[PDB]
């Protein structure tokens, strides 16, 4: 395909470590993680310019990323709130063009 | 000669945090481990002030170093070389022998034999408390900064919180290095505000000089102030 996301669907607790993992096969340098929730639209958390690279979106807070490996982006949630509870957009992106993956729902219980 | 810093003229964690940055950024310079290699030759060269090296880290098979002049670079073009060294990837400019890949500043030295660790002090000074010290190892008799600054700064941040993802124990400090003839200089442990997104090879860029120091007697210092 070009953008995977894994699991496709987790369950978890509160106080939970979680690590939603995000996969590129389209050699671009810059990827990103948003979560989508019906008030708002899609809001970016955290997004990455390269390998070894993180910078802050519009609502950072309670999440951290890592950018371990050219195709590789990784949200994670460090002590985890059912306020997390959403559903998780990863995307490569180049110039104005972004593309997303499949999404991955989360429910924090 | 370079004097002591002020508490006003250091860069402050805070400012960082407010302009947005991740100081993970930082933290993974000196968690990640360090480029490494012994008695290894160039193959080739980008521009003329840098020196291409085959290395493995992690997935990459090669590391362009880059020198503050091409002097520097030809000093050691060539020659059988130590490299230790703080690897950066995001911005570093390394083309194929025919763009992106991993990139670093100085951190050679001359492959001798050398062999017996040195330990070396660190004393840790905070909020103007001398009250911790811990020691770093390296088995070189000539030692690059780098190589000292990095262990240090690793110590640190491994066990001090130095760096965390977003801000770390401090507000502000730097490292102090003094050599036997009482020259001495130091480096703002923290990044400049500006730095959004965090440009590496702008933070890297002190290292440039290859600066070499004798293991056995260099004085290396710590300072940092809380919030």
């Amino acid at each position: 395909a070009a953008v995977t996301q894994s699991p496709r669907n987790k369950v978890a607790v509160t106080g939970e470590k979680v690590t939603l993992s995000c996969q590129q096969t389209n050699n671009h340098n810059n990827m990103y993680w948003y979560r989508q929730d019906t008030g708002h639209g899609l809001r970016l958390i955290h997004y990455s310019y390269g390998v070894g690279n993180t910078e802050k979106g519009d609502i950072p807070d309670g999440y951290e990323a890592s950018r371990p490996s050219h195709e590789q982006f990784s949200l994670i949630l460090v002590s985890a709130t059912p306020s997390q509870s959403s559903v998780y957009f990863c995307a490569s992106g180049v110039g104005g063009t972004l593309y997303f993956g499949a999404g991955t729902r989360l429910s924090v219980l | 000669a370079q004097p002591d810093p002020k508490l006003d003229e250091l860069n402050k964690v805070s400012d960082y945090k407010s302009n947005k940055g991740t100081m993970g950024n930082v933290m993974n310079l000196y968690m990640s481990p360090p480029v490494e290699g012994r008695g290894v030759i160039n193959s080739r060269q980008f521009l003329s002030h840098d020196l291409i090296f085959p290395i493995e880290y992690k997935s990459y098979n090669e590391v362009k170093t880059e020198l503050e002049n091409t002097e520097l670079a030809n000093n050691y073009k060539g020659k059988k070389v130590d490299i230790f060294g703080v690897p950066y990837f995001y911005t570093c400019i390394i083309p194929k022998s025919e763009f992106g890949g991993c990139c670093m500043y100085g951190g050679l030295t001359f492959n001798s034999s050398e062999n017996r660790d040195k330990l070396i002090t660190v004393q840790v000074t905070i909020d103007n408390r001398q009250s911790l010290g811990f020691t770093i190892t390296t088995n070189k008799n000539m030692v690059t900064i780098q190589e000292l600054d990095y262990k240090a700064r690793h110590w640190l941040t491994k066990e001090k919180k130095l760096y965390e993802f977003d801000g770390s124990a401090f507000e502000s400090g730097y490292i102090k290095f003094t050599e036997k003839n009482n020259t001495s200089f130091w480096f703002d442990l923290f990044p400049k505000k500006e730095l959004v997104p965090f440009v590496p090879y702008k933070f890297l860029n002190i290292y440039g000089d290859n600066k070499v120091v004798d293991s056995k007697s260099i004085k290396m210092e710590v300072f940092l102030n809380t919030h």
